[PDB]
């Protein structure tokens, strides 16, 4: 059934599972036409498929060409997401295929279920968690690879960099969702926090700076503060 | 004009024949139902005065034999049986008419209701959904489950309706996932009409039989099947025009005949609001839409 704060630790057991987030699959700018009507222009998107235990990210880049001459694009995006997740599963060796896929938006269940009919022993699950995975395009290197793409492309990342050498998946995942939640509520400040210090760099094979343990603690506190402030502002509490 | 005599009425029971029914008191001298119209299937059904649970009954066709009811006090129910002795049966029936112990099937001549509810229902198809081939008639009750219900336990006592499932390989061609799931025409016309039912009339007959089992026995799995067969048509962008117009007639008489008080469990809110307002065929069920609106606007 649905994932929530109760069955939260299940994410970190040894059953292979993937999160699928479709929020950035169909991305548009909106503009005015010469005649003064509104039109959309599509930009490149991505399916965010993440193993929360290992950090392996399967970043399936969605090139604007896939929308060419298509109608009901937001509906189609869900079906193209499920097509691509299904093809990813089929591409994995059997012992690597997930036992569960957790979709971050309920509207993906039926498309994914229908695309996964060949995989009846893979459970498709919704979630009640409000996961910040839409903010994945606030990670500079993921945005860069999506926006430069000239064709459909799968790019593989570890979204935890080398954190698992030092911390558990559980702690890694909470760090990731904390960072992403801050980038989602106030990207400008969140990104300032991460880079204020020119001496902490991002390795070429990483997404995030090479913070020491002590620096991560100060960071994580700086992100919580940011999240809490933005909340009082949003609601006037 | 055919007859179904009863050996006796030992227990207080409400007897139904088709859409009619009568109260019969314990050891009241009731000995059958006469003037049953030939040419249609029929169902005779029962609800004991003591056990408002378990409605049950028998689907039959008088052309297929001479049938009577007898109470079995060991099994505790009214049983349909066949008399093979053709003479011995006209004797029982004539003597009971002579003593005038039989009710007349009470058809208004202007009234086509039963024909309209049973247009496509054939006894041969009923006997394949209720497999019990030693008998020419078919028993159904409140609690019988369907083959689909079971996959998710006793098979001798199941309703073998055609399994319909919108999220299944049968329903969905590989490569047409999205298309076939949003537009079920493939599944309706090739898989179900041409493949399984062979023609539209066997499909309507199963649809109509499922409705009547839901209506007369409150059989919850029949209701599921009735709604699924509706939804499949309404969710198909491409339906023969003759099927659409007939469907509208079929549903109209079903909705007309439903007891007003039961429109809460027999009518599935989502299926109907989808079929009448969202589906491809939203505009193809004018008569069914008009009666739903005027009689159950709450559900919508």
């Amino acid at each position: 059934g649905a994932m929530n704060s109760s069955n939260y630790a299940e994410l970190f057991n040894n059953d292979i599972k993937l999160f699928v987030d479709d929020t950035n699959v169909y991305r548009v700018t909106v503009h005015k036409t010469f005649e003064g009507n509104v039109a959309t222009k599509a930009i490149n998107g991505c399916i965010f498929t993440l193993n929360p235990k290992t950090g392996h990210l399967f970043l399936k880049i969605i090139h604007t060409s896939v929308w060419a001459g298509q109608k009901r694009l937001s509906q189609l995006a869900k079906w193209k997401t499920a097509e691509e997740v299904s093809a990813l599963v089929r591409s994995l060796p059997k012992e690597e295929q997930p036992k569960q896929i957790i979709v971050t938006r309920k509207a993906m269940l039926d498309p994914l279920e229908v695309h996964m009919l060949d995989f009846p022993n893979i459970a498709i699950r919704p979630t009640e968690l409000r996961l910040p995975f839409s903010a994945a395009m606030s990670i500079d290197k993921l945005s860069d690879v999506v926006m430069k793409a000239t064709e459909p492309q799968m790019v593989l990342f570890n979204i935890y960099d080398d954190w698992l050498d030092r911390i558990s998946s559980y702690t890694a995942f909470s760090r990731l969702t904390l960072l992403l939640r801050a980038l989602k509520t106030n990207e400008e400040s969140a990104k300032m926090i991460l880079l204020s210090d020119p001496t902490i760099t991002i390795k070429s094979y990483h997404l995030w700076p090479s913070f020491t343990d002590e620096q991560w603690i100060t960071i994580e506190s700086q992100m919580r503060d940011l999240i809490l402030t933005e909340y009082g502002r949003k609601y006037n509490v | 004009m055919n007859t179904v005599p009863f050996t006796s009425a030992p227990i207080e029971v409400t007897i139904g024949i088709d859409q009619y029914s009568f109260n019969v008191k314990e050891n009241q001298p009731f000995h059958g139902i006469k003037d049953i119209p030939i040419g249609h299937v029929h169902v005779i059904h029962f609800q004991h005065a003591d056990n408002s649970s378990m409605r049950y009954g028998y689907w039959f066709d008088c052309r297929m034999g001479n049938f009577y009811i007898q109470y079995d006090p060991k099994d505790g129910l009214y049983k349909m049986m066949e008399e093979r002795d053709g003479a011995k049966f006209e004797n029982i029936v004539h003597n009971f008419k002579e003593r005038q112990m039989m009710v007349s099937y009470p058809k208004i001549d202007e009234d086509d209701t039963w024909y309209n509810l049973t247009e496509f229902v054939q006894m041969d198809k009923i006997r394949k959904i209720v497999r019990k081939d030693e008998n020419q008639f078919s028993y159904v009750d409140s609690s019988m489950t369907t083959v689909q219900e079971n996959e998710l336990s006793d098979p001798a006592h199941s309703l073998n309706y055609t399994v319909i499932n919108f999220k299944s390989r049968e329903a969905i061609r590989p490569g047409h996932e999205m298309e076939d799931f949003l537009d079920k025409s493939y599944y309706l016309n090739t898989v179900m009409l041409q493949g399984i039912f062979k023609n539209s009339s066997n499909y309507f007959g199963e649809l109509q039989f499922a409705f009547l089992n839901a209506m007369f026995f409150g059989n919850y799995g029949s209701s599921l099947q009735w709604h699924a067969m509706i939804e499949l048509i309404c969710s198909s962008a491409t339906v023969p025009k003759h099927m659409l117009d007939k469907l509208d007639e079929i549903l109209y008489y079903q909705i007309k005949t439903l007891p007003e008080q039961y429109s809460d469990i027999l009518l599935n809110e989502r299926v109907w609001n989808i079929c009448l307002y969202s589906s491809f065929q939203k505009n193809s069920l004018h008569n069914t839409e008009k009666i739903m609106e005027n009689k159950y606007p709450e559900l919508l």
